[PDB]
């Protein structure tokens, strides 16, 4: 049986930001 | 609050398989919720108080791949449908909720935040129903109170004709009980 | 490829915000007028213009994504400003709310068109105008999201 | 004149 693998993440602690150029 | 969420994919199909067999994962870990996969299922794991929790019906007794090879579960509770591993290095933990609030917010694998009205210890109804296939792969993810503290972990959907009207979850309290 | 729900927008004399909800880029009539919005293929005309409501809408531009409307009926709101600050607001009536911590008016300046969010991050309204007492914004006037939903119909 | 887009705000804080 294989290990469980992290394939991605969800981030809750980000706050509104101006998108950089 | 406001609760907002984004998703990032860190691995593709092939790398997941290889990492699954080797159990060795050198990738950097960030965030409170991990998107997780086995050979047959993808779902969520939420970090609460230094432990990374998820559903038994997805993880079984499996190890988690880590930078030092596979890591064994710290907690297993088949009845509660619950499993835990030490939180990965770099992850960030949520805190259990102590406001006893009845307005909950479910975070899905798509990084949406959907409102939930609490109707019991481990049950809540959706304010706007959803295709079951929308919620699929979201088990293990957090239900949050208005302050962004953890109230429970999504376990099962109350569904009818393929439409989920309510959700069944593991209350944080039960985690404390499973630790003991 | 990161998308924004909120646009920072300018006319020759003003600067303010727009918010995308349900595929439409919405802002205040008192800022945009009947103006088209720029695009790499030239001007795009308004799809909706509702002067009573102080409300204007264009199709959502490139580089954007839509907010979902609030369905939780909460009264704890959060206003987002052109500087990306978040300001907590208690909802009073249909279209009014008051700041938990009043701020100088310049702090809210240029944010009309921005969203009011519920605890879920869903859209409750569009910030219409600061309610002021002697250079100090203590409350907010906003366009409830229901009005956007009916304008579309 | 047109309304012109001068910048963008992502509500979740998602970086590039
Ligand atoms: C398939 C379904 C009909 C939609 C079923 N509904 C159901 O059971 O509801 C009951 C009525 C309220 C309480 C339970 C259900 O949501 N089940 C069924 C399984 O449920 C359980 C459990 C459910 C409750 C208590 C213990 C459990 C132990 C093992 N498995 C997994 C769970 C499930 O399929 N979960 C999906 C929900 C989102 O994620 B999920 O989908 C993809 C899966 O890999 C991970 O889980
Ligand atoms: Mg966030
Ligand atoms: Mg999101
Ligand atoms: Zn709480
Ligand atoms: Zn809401």
């Amino acid at each position: 049986k294989g290990s469980v693998v992290i394939v991605g993440r969800i981030v809750l602690s980000g706050k509104p930001a101006i998108i950089p150029k | 609050a406001p609760i907002t969420a984004y998703a990032q994919q860190t691995r593709g199909l092939l790398g997941c398989i290889i990492t699954s067999l080797t159990g060795r994962d050198k990738n950097q870990v960030e965030g409170e919720v991990q998107i997780v996969s086995t050979a047959t299922q993808t779902f969520l794991a939420t970090c609460i108080n230094g432990v990374c929790w998820t559903v038994y019906h997805g993880a079984g007794t499996r190890t988690i791949a880590s930078p030092k090879g596979p890591v064994i579960q710290m907690y297993t509770n088949v009845d509660q449908d619950l499993v835990g591993w030490p939180a990965p290095q770099g992850s960030r933990s949520l805190t259990p909720c102590t406001c006893g609030s009845s307005d909950l917010y479910l975070v899905t694998r798509h990084a949406d935040v959907i409102p939930v009205r609490r109707r019991g210890d481990s049950r809540g109804s959706l304010l706007s129903p959803r295709p079951i296939s929308y919620l699929k792969g979201s088990a293990g993810g957090p239900l949050l109170c208005p302050a962004g503290h953890a109230v429970g972990l999504f376990r099962a959907a109350v569904c009818t004709r393929g439409v989920a009207k309510a959700v069944d979850f593991i209350p944080v309290e039960n985690l404390e009980t499973t630790m003991r």
